[PDB]
């Protein structure tokens, strides 16, 4: 405190009238939890796939490329 | 046979064998013949072998066979390279890519082989 700042560095703070209000903070935390749940639903499932079956059987094209019969 | 004893060995050395199968497309049409599966000539396999198996060593006399193929359109599976692939020991092909790359030799490590 100061005669004219105040100010608080909260270890953890909610707007909030009692510790009833933990139902509260939980939501958010779920909520981040399940985007991070989604990041990884997305980000394997999009590149990990398709770019798995890019380069599969492209050998096969390549190897017959000059073919006259 | 070598004086008092078998013949010494024979050293043979042959360039582009496959301008002998040109040669013999060259006329196979003029001969009245069909066009075989492509211009070549249908007897192709024909006059192959019997140039290939006179080329064997025998009892009497050893001889090594050194044959440059050319190899059109790089197809290793033109009718003629295949065909001709089927007479020979040790295998030794080159890659136009490799020799691209700026090696010599160009040899594939992957394709030449030997029954040896």
């Amino acid at each position: 405190v100061q005669p004219h700042v105040v100010t608080v560095l909260a270890d953890t703070a909610i707007r909030a009238d009692n510790l009833d209000e933990a139902a509260i903070l939980e939501a958010r935390k779920n909520a981040e939890q399940l985007l991070a749940n989604q990041k990884s639903d997305l980000d394997s499932a999009a590149a990990l796939a398709a770019l798995a079956e890019t380069a599969a059987q492209l050998e096969t094209i390549r190897k017959i490329k000059n073919r006259a019969q | 046979k070598d004086e008092n004893g078998k013949g010494r060995d024979v050293l043979l050395f042959v360039d582009n064998i496959y301008r002998y199968t040109l040669a013999g497309t060259e006329v196979s049409a003029l001969l009245g013949r069909m066009p075989s599966a492509v211009g070549y000539q249908p007897t192709l396999a024909e006059e192959m072998g019997v140039l290939q198996e006179r080329i064997t060593s025998t009892k009497s006399g050893s001889i090594t066979s050194i044959q440059a193929v050319y190899v059109p359109a790089d197809d290793l599976t033109d009718p003629s390279p295949a065909t001709t692939f089927a007479h020979l020991d040790a295998t030794v092909v080159l890659s136009r890519d490799i020799a691209s790359s700026g090696i010599y030799p160009a040899i594939d490590p992957l394709d030449s082989t030997s029954r040896q």
